[PDB]
C-alpha cells in the first residue's frame, strides 16, 4: 500500500547498508581512538597541551555515529513495515 | 618492525600449496579441465601481484610527507 | 489457431529443407548432405529409425559414410558455467575448425585485469553481494517475465560479475585500500618521533603550522617491509603520488609483457597441432626472441632495480627510462647517468 | 559568411598595423628601442616549457577526437544494412586513440626536468636555462602538431575503408595498408621530440 | 578437436522422408546444405507447397494483425505438437479460410460505420 514494495527493496538494502558502515566506523573511531590515518576530521584548533583533550573530542565526534545508526535501524523498520503491507 | 622472510615463506608456501595440490585431487568428472585452470592462474596471478606490492616497497628511497599534525599525533598513538 | 501458427512454421520449415535435396528422383536419389557431431550419432539412427517407424514401407532409410575436404562449422558446447565467457568471446570473432580455446583462460584472467583496473575493498563487497543475490534467485527470475532488457544483459554475466566481484575484493585488500582508505591491520614501520628525535629533530614543529618537514629513509631503524600490501602511513603522505604513480606503472607494465607473451606461447601450441613445421621454425621464434630481447630486458632491469638500490644510494640514483631512450637510439654520452651495473655495454 | 570576414578583418587589421608601426620605425632611426634581446631574455625558461608540455597532449587529444568522430560516424552509418562491419572495422578507433597514447608518454618524458632555480636577472640565470625551456617548447609543439595532422589523415582514410567495407568483404583487408601507413608520421613526430631534448641538464 | 568427422551421410529417401525429417529437426542435432547448382528459387521440385504454405502464413498474418487490434491477448503456454503431414492438414487450412472470410465480411460492416461518420459530422452543423 502506502511507499509500494518496488522502491521499499531499494530502501531496505540502503537502511542495511547504512546501519553496518555507520557502525563499523564509529567503532573504528572508538577502538583506535581516531588514528589520523582513518580518522582526519575533527573541530579545535588548539591542541598543543597535550592529546587528551584530542581523544576526548575524537570520542565526541564518533559518538554521533551510533546516533546514525539507530536512525538509520529505524528507517529500515519502517520500510520493512510497508512492504508487510499487502 | 616487521619480518620480511617470514611473510614470504607463509604465503610462497600457501600459495604453492593451494596452486599444486589442488590439480592434484579433484574428482575424475566432465568440469575437470575448467577447475584446474581457474585454480591453477588464480594462484599463479595472486601470487605474483603481491609478490610485486612487497618489493616495490622494499629498500625504499625517500620517506613520505607528513603534516605536521600528523606528526604530533603520531607521538602518542605508534609508541 | 496460434497452435496451427506453431504447427504451420514447423511444416513450412520442413518443406523449405526438404527442397534442398538432390534435384533428381530416378531410383528414389532425393538426397542431403548434413553437418552432424560425432557424440550424437546414435540419437540421429535412432531418429531415423522412428522415421521408418512412422513410416509403412519398412525400409532401412540409411546410407554409408564419407568424407570430403570442405570447412566443417564449430560449435561450442557450453554449460552452465562456460556459456557466459564463451559468448563474450564469439561476439567478436568465430574460431576456425581447431582453434585454441580461450575461454578457459580468459574465465578467470579477465575479472583478474578488471581488478587491477578496479581495486577496491567496498565496491567489491557491493559487486559480490548483487551477484550472491543473483545467483540465489536464479530459479524464480528465468521463470518470470521482465521489461528491462539491460537487466537480461546483466543477468547473462552472472559468474562474469561474481568472479569480478571477488577478484575486485581481493585486489581491494592488496593496494590497502579500502574506501579510499587503508586499514592499519598489524602494524605501521615508518613514523617513530621518539626515534626521530636522535637526529637532530625537535622544536621544529613550532614553525610546523606552516611547513611540511620532509621525513627521511634510514636514520637507523626506518624503512621495513609491510608484510601485506601497501604501509597505511602513505595512505595519509601529501606526496603519496610520486610512489603510488611508479609502482602502479611498472606494476601495469610487467603485467602487459607477461600476457603478450603468453600469447605467442600459446600460439607455438596452435601450430605444432596443425603440422606446420615452417610456421613454427619461420614464425615463432623470431616473434618470441624479439619480445624477449626488447622487453623481458626492461622487466628485469626493473626488478634488479627494485632488489639493489639502499636509501643511502638516493643521490644520482640511475633512471631506467632515460637508459631505454638510449637503447633505442643507440646515444652513450660519457656523463650525465652511471650504470645501472657493471658491464652493461 | 560572417565569421569568415570577421577573422579576414582581424587578420589585415593587424598585418597593415604591423607594417605601418615597423616602417615608420625603421624611417625614425628608433632601432635602438627594438631589442629583440630584451624581449627574448625577460620572458622565464619554464613559461616555455610548460606552454611546450601542455601543447603536447593537447593537439594529440584534438587530433584523436577528430579521427574519432570521422571514422565513427560513418561506421555507425554504414553498418544499418551490414551488420558484419561493427567488429571488423575497429583497427581505425584503435590507431586514433594509440596517438593519445603516445602523447600522453611524451607529455611524461619532458614533464621531467624541471628542478626550479633562484636567479631573477638575465645575467645570472645563463644559457643552459634558456636553452632548455626553448627546446622543451620545441619539443612540445612539434609533437603535437605532428599527432594532430597524423590523426586527421587516420580518421579520414578509415572513413573510407569502413565505408567502403560494406559493399564487398574482400576489400577491407588490403585497404587497411593506407591506414597503417597513417601512423609512421606521428611516430616520427615522437622521435623528434624526443630528440630535440636529449641534451637538456636544467637545474 | 571439437568433432572427428562430420560429414557422415545416413539419409536415403523414402516414401514418409518427411517424417524421417520432421524427427530429425525434433533432435535439433543437425545442419543441412546442398544444392551446388544454385537454381531459381522458382524452379524447385516441391515449390507448389511453399506456395501453399506462403499463402497459409498470409492468412494467419492477417488474422493475428485483426486480433492484436482487437487487444485481446494470445496465451501461448501449451505443448509442442507435432505436424499431421497426411491430407488432414488440407482440411485444416479449409476451415481457416472460412475465419479470414468472415473477417471480410466484417470489414464490409465497417462501411456501415463510415456512414455513422456521414452523419456525426453532421451533428457539428447543428449551428
Amino acid at each position: 500500500l502506502c511507499c509500494g514494495p518496488k522502491l521499499a527493496a531499494c530502501g531496505i538494502v540502503l537502511s542495511a547498508w547504512g546501519v553496518i558502515m555507520l557502525i563499523m566506523l564509529g567503532i573504528f573511531f572508538n577502538v583506535h581512538s581516531a588514528v589520523l590515518i582513518e580518522d582526519v576530521p575533527f573541530t579545535e584548533k588548539d591542541f598543543e597541551n597535550g592529546p587528551q583533550n584530542i581523544y576526548n573530542l575524537y570520542e565526541q565526534v564518533s559518538y554521533n555515529c551510533f546516533i546514525a545508526a539507530g536512525l538509520y535501524l529505524l528507517l529500515g523498520g519502517f520500510s520493512f513495515c510497508q512492504v508487510r503491507l499487502n | 618492525a616487521h619480518s620480511f622472510a617470514l611473510p614470504v615463506i607463509i604465503f610462497t608456501t600457501f600459495w604453492g600449496l593451494i596452486g599444486i595440490a589442488g590439480p592434484w585431487f579433484v574428482p575424475k568428472g566432465p568440469n575437470r579441465g575448467v577447475i584446474i585452470t581457474m585454480l591453477v592462474a588464480t594462484a599463479v596471478c595472486c601470487y605474483l601481484f603481491w609478490l610485486i606490492a612487497i618489493l616495490a616497497q622494499l629498500n625504499p628511497l625517500f620517506g613520505p610527507q607528513l603534516k605536521n599534525e600528523t606528526i604530533w599525533y603520531v607521538r602518542f598513538l605508534w609508541e | 489457431i496460434r497452435v496451427w501458427f506453431i504447427k504451420v512454421r514447423k511444416m513450412k520449415a520442413i518443406y523449405h529443407t526438404l527442397n534442398l535435396c538432390n534435384i533428381d528422383v530416378t531410383q528414389k536419389c532425393l538426397i542431403a548432405e548434413v553437418w552432424c557431431p560425432v557424440t550424437d550419432l546414435d540419437s540421429i539412427q535412432f531418429a531415423l529409425r522412428r522415421g521408418t517407424e512412422h513410416s509403412g514401407s519398412t525400409v532401412p532409410s540409411i546410407l554409408n559414410r564419407m568424407q570430403t575436404n570442405q570447412t566443417p562449422p564449430t560449435y561450442n558446447k557450453t554449460n552452465k558455467f562456460t556459456h557466459g565467457f564463451q559468448n563474450i568471446v564469439d561476439a567478436y570473432g568465430i574460431g576456425t575448425y581447431r582453434e585454441i580455446n580461450p575461454a578457459p583462460y580468459t574465465v578467470i584472467t579477465f575479472p583478474f585485469l578488471f581488478a587491477v583496473m578496479f581495486g577496491d575493498f567496498g565496491h567489491g563487497i557491493l559487486m559480490t553481494l548483487f551477484a550472491v543475490w543473483m545467483v540465489l534467485r536464479e530459479s524464480r527470475i528465468l521463470s518470470q517475465k521482465h521489461e528491462n532488457e539491460m537487466f537480461s544483459m546483466v543477468f547473462s554475466g552472472r559468474y562474469i560479475i561474481l568472479l569480478m566481484g571477488l577478484f575486485s575484493i581481493y585486489t581491494g585488500l592488496i593496494y590497502n585500500d579500502c574506501f579510499s582508505k587503508s586499514l592499519n591491520i598489524f602494524g605501521s614501520s615508518w613514523s617513530v618521533r621518539p626515534m626521530f628525535t636522535q637526529g637532530n629533530w625537535t622544536e621544529e614543529t613550532l614553525l610546523g603550522s606552516s611547513v611540511l618537514q620532509l621525513n627521511p629513509a634510514i636514520p637507523g631503524v626506518f624503512g621495513g617491509p609491510y608484510p601485506f600490501g601497501i604501509d597505511p602511513i602513505w595512505n595519509i603522505a601529501t606526496n603519496k603520488l610520486t610512489f603510488l604513480n611508479s609502482f602502479k606503472m611498472k606494476m601495469s607494465v610487467i603485467l602487459g609483457i607477461i600476457h603478450m607473451l603468453f600469447g605467442v606461447s600459446l600460439s607455438l601450441f596452435n601450430h605444432i597441432y596443425f603440422k606446420k613445421p615452417l610456421n613454427i621454425y619461420f614464425g615463432f621464434i623470431p616473434e618470441i626472441i624479439f619480445m624477449s630481447s626488447l622487453f623481458g630486458y626492461l622487466v628485469i632491469l626493473i626488478f634488479y632495480k627494485w632488489t639493489a638500490y639502499d636509501a643511502h644510494s638516493s643521490r644520482n640514483a640511475p633512471s631506467l627510462l632515460i637508459h631505454f631512450i638510449n637503447m633505442f637510439l643507440f646515444s652513450y654520452p660519457e656523463s650525465g647517468n652511471a650504470m645501472l651495473y657493471s658491464g652493461q655495454k | 559568411t560572417g565569421l569568415e570576414l570577421l577573422y579576414l578583418g582581424i587578420f589585415v587589421a593587424f598585418w597593415a598595423c604591423m607594417v605601418v608601426v615597423g616602417i615608420c620605425y625603421t624611417i625614425f632611426d628608433l632601432g635602438f628601442r627594438f631589442d629583440v634581446a630584451w624581449f627574448l631574455t625577460e620572458t622565464s625558461p619554464f613559461m616555455w616549457s610548460n606552454l611546450g608540455i601542455g601543447l603536447a597532449i593537447s593537439l594529440s587529444v584534438v587530433g584523436a577526437a577528430w579521427g574519432i568522430y570521422i571514422t565513427g560516424s560513418s561506421i555507425i552509418g554504414g553498418g544499418v544494412k551490414a551488420p558484419r562491419i561493427k567488429t571488423k572495422n575497429l583497427v581505425s578507433i584503435i590507431f586514433c586513440e594509440a596517438v593519445a597514447i603516445y602523447g600522453i608518454i611524451m607529455a611524461i618524458v619532458i614533464s621531467n626536468m624541471a628542478e626550479p632555480f633562484s636567479a631573477t636577472e638575465p645575467k645570472a640565470i645563463g644559457h643552459r636555462n634558456y636553452h632548455a625551456g626553448y627546446s622543451m617548447f620545441g619539443a612540445g609543439l612539434t609533437v603535437g602538431l605532428s599527432n594532430l595532422f597524423c590523426g586527421v589523415c587516420v580518421g579520414i582514410v578509415g572513413s573510407g575503408a569502413a565505408l567502403a567495407d560494406a559493399q564487398n568483404p574482400s576489400l577491407f583487408v588490403k585497404i587497411l595498408i593506407v591506414e597503417i601507413f597513417g601512423s609512421a608520421i606521428g611516430l616520427f613526430g615522437v622521435i623528434v621530440a624526443i630528440l630535440q631534448t636529449s641534451r637538456v641538464k636544467m637545474g | 578437436r571439437s568433432e572427428e568427422m562430420t560429414l557422415a551421410q545416413l539419409f536415403l529417401q523414402s516414401e514418409a522422408a518427411y517424417c524421417c525429417v520432421s524427427e530429425l529437426g525434433e533432435l535439433g542435432k543437425v545442419q543441412f546444405r546442398d544444392l551446388n547448382p544454385d537454381v531459381n528459387v522458382f524452379q524447385r521440385k516441391f515449390v507448389n507447397e511453399v506456395r501453399r504454405c506462403e499463402e497459409m502464413d498470409r492468412k494467419l498474418r492477417f488474422v493475428e494483425k485483426e486480433i492484436r487490434k482487437a487487444n485481446i491477448p494470445i496465451m501461448d503456454t501449451g505443448e509442442n505438437p507435432e505436424v499431421p503431414f497426411p491430407r488432414d492438414m488440407i482440411d485444416l487450412e479449409a476451415n481457416f479460410e472460412k475465419i479470414e472470410n468472415e473477417l471480410k465480411e466484417i470489414n464490409t460492416n465497417q462501411e456501415a460505420l463510415k456512414r455513422n461518420f456521414l452523419e456525426l459530422t453532421e451533428l457539428k452543423f447543428i449551428l
